[PDB]
């Protein structure tokens, strides 16, 4: 949808203007490891070389995660660093949400109020003041670049949201399901 | 312990015990009626336990618990022997 | 989601293990790399999960259950004003 | 040996068109008279009656609206005497034996039994009429001290059965499998009979919740 | 005139429309093809069921106010236009179900209300919210002269937050939705008042500020205002045998006066009982198994004076909302101490917000593809 309505997403222009068709902003995340593409037989020869004998490497791994949990505030930091996300970009769109309102029905509600206030102009002469008034707020299409990211990064905070999801969600799960004893 | 360490204080050591606790040392319970000021086990283990991150203690770190550790003890206790 | 399928595969093949390891021993002989090896880290399995047996730390970590499903409870909350806020744009 | 024989013809009458208009006050009457004489009991049956007395007030009758209330106030706590007073409008609810029943019905239902005993006629027309209305008085009496009451005493348990002392009391407390207890108690239920807590069993709420939070 | 011609043109197409869904209804499916087949808009012939029906139930009690003795009307919907619809093979679509609802709104209108297991029993049909708002709405008042408000409670809360997703968007009401949201809240502030300190279920239905307000009238009434009880009846009495509203208030017929008052005598010697056990249970339950010296200290407050403060309080525990007992060896009154806990009012959110994200793109991604 980007590389049809092109170019690019400009903003105070041609944003609104191919937000009409609706690029699609977040469209085939594509797959990314499925096969034994067969890079893997000499792998798998390292793989059964480790498992073997030389058994220290892959249990240093495997007892290297016990860590990560033991000092790391996993959810703390993560979920702290997200919400001042949140409190910033998602207000201060909010702030953008009131300022092009502030301009496109609020400024333009008595620039409305000056046109109709003159009876719309005189017969016999200009109509001077009603050419020179609508003087266009400099959002006249709703500024729909910086709100493209905008939609794109409070989709970021919701794939965030789904990490702070199975952060929680299968750590509570292992809690109540192995202590029981 | 105001006896347990004979330093030159006993008031500005006991307010240096709670500067401690209050600018995140140690957890203790910090000014009690009767002065029984237990540390705990273990309740609010973040980052005010090892101040923050580094740690003040040598080979004592007796056994706190907390997250994750329950899946990667659970398969590294297991596998040490297999 | 299939670390937790890789956790159960792991904690049945400590089962399986300490399975043959006892039962060998059941009938004569056995458990002779385990007695204090496996059972010294079987002790330690029981060091950091479970936590002894404080049914006050079942209370603490139902506590933290209510805790961190209201986490991700108004991150869900943030879903839907994710939509309600950037899609009142496309009226 | 009546209820089941006219049920059949009671069940087809309900279960139609022929309760709303006043045709049917042959059947359904005789019916509530063998809900009396039997101690049995259909609620519609009544119902109808009293929908028909109240659509159009020219054939409201003193007897069977006593003996559908009679047996309304048999088969408590259930919802019958509530329907009883749902349709009898208030001038036909100042008439004997209507009015002095509905005042029983109050008194029992509130559980004011000794009020009941007191003012009640001890032996009145259809107290008789309605085959064990005593014992299905006294049962409804039981029931609120079997479901909400612990330990009663001696004459306690006989002042809220009416107008006893040792006999009738003995007759309802071994009935209902209730004991003696030491200087001097009937034992209804055990004294952990009281709290029952209906949710404070709340927050397992993870499992069942997190399948419709893995996505 | 412009009321009474009017009404009886209404009845007569009412019976007409009645007498064409009776025929075409039990034995023939050739109709009903091609009514699914030809007019693609299933909305008109589901909207007749529910649009003729509301102004039948109307204008039926409308004649009734002034034939109040002797009457026609009900007869004729009950058991020709009502029973006729009910008692056939259900329409494979929303009338079969509507059929059963506009009978049922007339079963409730007369207080014969038992064939509740009936009615739930032969509705097998697909429960589509549009029905199941109707559904709980109707049953509801079952529960509600059933005594059982602890279950009762729960049944309205689901019609008066209307999370049920009713989406239409054909006037199919209708032109009557404030009434029924209005009628719900005052059924809801009914059951309210009858069980507090018990709910904790008033968080859902209607919110913190008309809660408060039926809030600080649920605490009054408790303590014993009889105002509370007076609004709380007066603004239900209509609710509960109103058609959809009466004729004309007139001063010289004295028929409209008698219907009003078998409205009144009825729902109040319900209600005045309710009002009582309110006052009755008010006191919370402070203390579990109290001695004798502040048992007849609670005594006091139950019922002083003096004579009968023994045998009064008796009447008062036995209520179905007071478990205790007495030990006259001890001289110990062990009392239950019912309360219960909130935290889970945030359990059936968490979906319902999963539902919001989906909600939040139904509209504006149904707009995207309408604006591509």
């Amino acid at each position: 949808k980007l590389m049809e309505v092109c170019k690019e997403k400009d903003f105070s222009p041609e944003a609104l203007k191919k937000a009409n068709i609706t690029f699609e902003h977040m469209f085939e995340e594509v797959p990314i490891v499925i096969k034994n593409s067969h890079l893997i037989n000499v792998l798998m020869w390292e793989l059964e070389k480790k498992s073997a004998v030389a058994d220290k490497h892959e249990l240093l791994s495997l007892a290297s995660s016990n860590h990560l949990g033991k000092n790391l505030q996993l959810l703390m930091d993560r979920v702290d660093e997200m919400s001042q996300d949140i409190v910033k970009y998602n207000t201060y769109m909010r702030n953008t949400s009131k300022q092009q309102q502030q301009k496109h029905q609020y400024q333009q509600r008595r620039q409305q109020e000056n046109m109709q206030r003159q009876s719309r102009g005189e017969p016999p002469l200009p109509e001077e003041d009603l050419s020179k008034l609508f003087k266009p707020p400099q959002p006249p299409a709703r500024m729909d670049s910086l709100l493209i990211a905008g939609q794109i990064n409070t989709y970021c905070q919701n794939i965030k949201e789904f990490t702070a999801q199975n952060l929680g969600k299968l750590f509570m799960a292992q809690a109540l399901q192995e202590y029981n004893n | 312990l105001t006896s347990l360490v004979p330093f030159v204080d006993a008031f500005q050591l006991e307010r240096a015990i709670v500067d401690a606790a209050r600018h995140c040392d140690l957890q203790v319970r910090i000014d009690h009626t009767s002065r029984t000021l237990s540390f705990g086990s273990d309740l609010n283990y973040a980052t005010r336990e090892d101040a923050p991150i580094g740690p003040h203690l040598q080979s004592m770190p007796s056994e706190q618990i907390r997250n994750q550790l329950t899946a990667m003890s659970s398969v590294l206790a297991k596998a040490l022997e297999v | 989601s299939d670390l937790q399928q890789v956790g159960g595969a792991s904690a049945r093949i400590q089962d399986a293990l300490s399975t043959v390891l006892q039962y060998a021993e059941d009938v004569l002989s056995g458990k002779v790399s385990a007695d204090n090896t496996v059972g010294r880290f079987l002790m330690s399995l029981v060091n950091q999960v479970p936590k002894i047996v404080p049914d006050d730390f079942e209370t603490m970590l139902n506590s933290n259950i209510n805790d961190l499903l209201m986490v991700t409870y108004l991150a869900n909350l943030t879903q839907s004003q994710i939509a309600l806020n950037e899609k009142l744009v496309n009226l | 040996a009546m209820f089941e024989q006219m049920r059949a013809n009671v069940g087809k009458l309900l279960k139609g068109i022929d309760r709303y208009n006043p045709e049917n006050l042959a059947t359904l009457e005789r019916y509530v008279e063998t809900q009396a004489k039997e101690n049995a009991y259909d609620l519609e049956a009544n119902l109808a009656v009293l929908k028909l007395y109240q659509f159009n007030p020219a054939f409201f009758q003193t007897t069977v609206t006593a003996q559908i209330l009679l047996k309304a106030l048999t088969n408590l706590p259930h919802t019958d005497f509530t329907l009883c007073k749902c349709m009898i409008d208030q001038a036909h609810q100042e008439e004997r034996p209507i009015r002095q029943i509905l005042y029983l019905g109050d008194l029992l239902e509130t559980c004011h039994f000794q009020a009941f005993w007191q003012a009640l006629d001890e032996n009145m027309d259809l107290l008789e009429g309605i085959t064990g209305f005593e014992d299905s008085v006294r049962k409804f009496i039981c029931h609120v001290v079997g479901i909400t009451y612990q330990h009663i005493d001696r004459w306690l348990l006989a002042e809220m059965l009416g107008d006893l002392t040792d006999s009738q009391l003995k007759m309802w407390m071994s009935k209902y499998g209730w004991s003696a207890d030491e200087s001097g108690q009937i034992f209804i239920c055990s004294q952990e009979e009281s709290i029952k807590p209906k949710n404070i069993v709340e927050k397992i709420d993870f499992d069942s919740v997190s399948s419709i939070m893995a996505s | 005139q412009w009321l009474w011609d009017i009404i009886d043109e209404f009845i007569y197409q009412f019976q007409s429309f009645s007498q064409y869904r009776c025929k075409t209804a039990k034995k023939s499916e050739e109709e009903i093809d091609f009514l699914r087949s030809n007019p693609k808009i299933w909305n008109v012939h589901s909207v007749l069921n529910v649009l003729h029906s509301l102004v039948d139930k109307s204008n039926i009690n409308r004649q009734l106010e002034v034939y109040t003795s002797g009457g026609d009307p009900e007869s004729v919907a009950g058991e020709y236009g009502r029973h006729s619809l009910y008692k056939m093979l259900g329409y494979f679509s929303l009338v079969g179900l509507l059929r059963l609802h506009s009978l049922l709104g007339d079963y409730y209108q007369a207080i014969k209300v038992l064939e509740n297991i009936e009615l739930n029993k032969k509705s097998m049909y697909s429960r589509v919210p549009e029905c199941q708002v109707t559904t709980y709405y109707y049953v509801g008042f079952a529960y509600l002269m059933m005594r059982r408000y602890q279950d009762a409670i729960r049944v309205f809360a689901n019609i008066l937050l209307y999370i049920q997703r009713t989406k239409s968007m054909f006037q199919r009401t209708t032109y009557k939705y404030e009434m029924i949201n209005k009628q719900n809240e005052q059924m809801h502030a009914l059951l309210a008042i009858a069980l507090t300190m018990y709910p904790m279920r008033i968080d859902e239905s209607i919110h913190l500020q008309l809660r408060e307000k039926y809030g600080d009238k649920m605490l009054r009434m408790q303590k014993g205002d009889p105002q509370v009880y007076e609004e709380l009846f007066s603004y239900s009495c209509p609710k509960f045998l109103s058609p959809v509203v009466p004729n004309y208030d007139s001063v010289h017929p004295n028929y409209h006066k008698e219907p009003f008052l078998q409205q009144l005598k009825v729902f109040s010697d319900e209600v005045q009982q309710q009002a009582q056990l309110s006052t009755i249970r008010s006191f919370l339950k402070l203390y579990t198994t109290m001695p004798v010296a502040k048992l007849a200290g609670f005594l006091d407050l139950t019922e002083q004076e003096f004579r009968i403060q023994l045998l009064v309080f008796k009447h008062k525990m036995k209520n179905l909302v007071w478990t205790s007992g007495i030990s006259a060896l001890d001289g110990e009154f062990q009392s239950a101490s019912e309360v219960d806990f909130y935290i889970d009012k945030d359990m059936i959110h968490i979906a319902d917000t999963k539902v919001a994200r989906r909600y939040g793109d139904f509209f504006i991604r149904q707009i995207h593809k309408f604006e591509e």
